[PDB]
């Protein structure tokens, strides 16, 4: 498309700033890390204990 | 008369997984794994990929007859080649070191 | 609660609370509320922002890599490339999760951790003028109010001031 | 001990306790006896549990991997293929051991602190009622017995119903 | 401070000890000074000691690694030799970096941690005998000179030897 990136992988272009991205190992531009994780959350905030 | 000291919490659903317990919900947390994506192939830094359709880089390189719409390209960001790219070589050959050429057209 | 301060002796979070991560309870005869520790919650906003951070530049950003081709005769060098890329896709798949799992305990920790500290600040002002009364609450031996709620939250609570008025009220039990 | 618990205030083990991690020691005139604490327990076995097997789920376990050969030209690579197996096989090692060696310390503290708790959290259920005679001992001001002795095992101590007699008994001294 | 002591109810250090890492202040009427506590500055010495040692015997030194050369023709082969020493330079440096960021803070929530295990072994010794007058300080309820000064530094203070005095002086309150 007439369409602009910073990263392009073959199933398509991503537009983020994280650390570590499971979408493709084959990268064009500046991406993140290929990673074979489904879920990568990291706690910030701390347990939400409402009851 | 009172005072009590006590911490946050709200209506979150977000929950991470530590090294003790698993899917501990929390009141914050940051996401950082990138799953999303365009759909698309997009131009990088402005230009266009080269989308050699039907060719791949024999035919585009040697002109193979098929592939007259890519006479014109002469600048691009990548190339693409897609799962129909069969027309290269009509005249039936080895096209020596093709996949040096390959690299070496990468750069 | 590996400090045993959340879901520990101090059961519950206050979805009333919303100016921060730690804060105080009161109940003066003039009303009750929530206030939450601006020193503390800032503390912890910083930290735990520099560790998100942290972690965050220790990743370069991936640059341009694509995958190399290789005719029929290679396959030793074609499974060689496979073997490097599957192994670093390896370990980096195991740092990233394995980080995470650790930190999230650490983090948890933290948070655990500042509000036992505060609790302890606090205790270790009021001594006699109040009474330890359960679940990170103290109960005054003596009156207080609004302003008065405030020399508590200011960590400068004059204990010298209420001595005598708890002395006598304490006395009674 | 990180928490000054154990190989600390509490200087030693209960080989005669066998139920569990943690439990307490009483002596009511009725006899003596161990009990290991449950709750306290169970959560240990299974924090500790999740941890071996997060640990193991970061490792896929290894396929077929056997070596290359190369002729007399293919020293280079050759060279290449080595220091790919080498330079995996020292990020394994530095890993595999790296990890125990931090881990086993996180372990260790986290012991100490649930037995800090199990402590703390009896402190506060008995106040006066009982003085802090060292070791991880209380010693009641009044007398109590085996179905008393369940009460605190059991978090519901009643502080009142004994508060009573232990004020005289206190204030004797 | 994560456990509270330093940074924290416990201000400043204290350029005047030189002795070591952790130690008391005194002042009894004979006079002033420091005194650094020996079981516990040893421990701590040997301690990090072997944190420091540990975590270097996982780095196995580099030997001889002098880059490969290729002809034209080799491109590719050139760019796969050039991606593993640039995935195993990342990963070193990731693993140096990180860990000694993490490690940072565990050594120094150590420290924290020992100076808390310190004050509490004290002040489970003097209980009544002393109160506590803040920023890890106790007031004597009775006299007491420097061979005395020793028995605190002992782990040996002898509570009973002076419960009597301290008890009608602390009753005048
Ligand atoms: C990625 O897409 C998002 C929108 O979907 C863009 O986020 C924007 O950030 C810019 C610049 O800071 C703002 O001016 C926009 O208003 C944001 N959009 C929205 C909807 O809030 C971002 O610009 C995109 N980047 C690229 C490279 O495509
Ligand atoms: C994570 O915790 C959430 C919320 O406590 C759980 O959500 C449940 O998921 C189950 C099983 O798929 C649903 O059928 C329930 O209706 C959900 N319950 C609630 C209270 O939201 C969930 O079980 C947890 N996820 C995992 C993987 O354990
Ligand atoms: C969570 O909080 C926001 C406001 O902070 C509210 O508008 C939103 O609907 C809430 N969600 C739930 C599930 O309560």
């Amino acid at each position: 498309h007439d369409c602009n990136t910073k990263c392009q992988t073959p199933h398509g272009a991503i537009n983020s700033s994280l650390p570590f991205q499971n979408i493709h190992p084959v990268t064009i531009g500046e991406c993140p890390k290929y990673v074979r994780s489904t879920k990568l959350r990291m706690a910030t905030g701390l347990r939400n204990i409402p009851s | 008369d009172t005072i009590c000291i006590g911490y946050h919490a709200n209506n979150s659903t977000d929950t991470v997984d530590t090294v003790l317990e698993k899917n501990v919900t929390v009141t914050h947390s940051v996401n950082l794994l990138e799953d999303s994506h365009n759909g698309k192939l997009c131009k990088l830094k402005g230009i266009a990929p080269l989308q050699l359709g039907k060719c791949n880089i024999a035919g585009w390189l040697l002109g193979n007859p098929e592939c007259d719409l890519l006479l014109t390209a002469s600048s691009w960001s990548y190339i693409v080649e897609t799962s129909n790219s069969e027309n290269g070589t009509c005249y039936p050959g080895d096209f020596i070191d093709y996949e040096e050429l390959r690299e070496q057209l990468s750069s | 609660g590996l400090f045993g301060a959340i879901a520990g002796f101090i059961e519950g979070g206050w979805t009333g609370m919303i100016d921060g991560w730690y804060g105080y309870h009161h109940q003066n005869e003039q009303g009750s509320g929530y206030a939450a520790d601006q020193k503390s919650t800032q503390n912890a906003i910083d930290g735990i922002t520099n560790k998100v951070n942290s972690v965050i530049e220790k990743m370069n950003t991936q640059f341009t890599a694509v995958g190399k081709e290789f005719n029929n005769l290679e396959r030793r060098i074609e499974n060689l490339n496979k073997k490097v890329d599957d192994g670093f896709l390896d370990i980096w798949t195991y740092n990233a999760e394995l980080l995470v799992l650790l930190e999230n305990e650490r983090t948890l920790d933290f948070h655990d951790s500042n509000v036992r500290n505060l609790y302890e600040k606090v205790k270790s002002q009021l001594k006699n003028n109040a009474k330890e009364i359960g679940n990170g609450c103290f109960e005054f031996y003596h009156k207080c109010d609004d302003a008065c709620m405030e020399s508590v939250r200011n960590g400068t609570y004059d204990y010298p001031k209420y001595s005598e008025e708890s002395k006598l009220n304490r006395e009674e039990i």
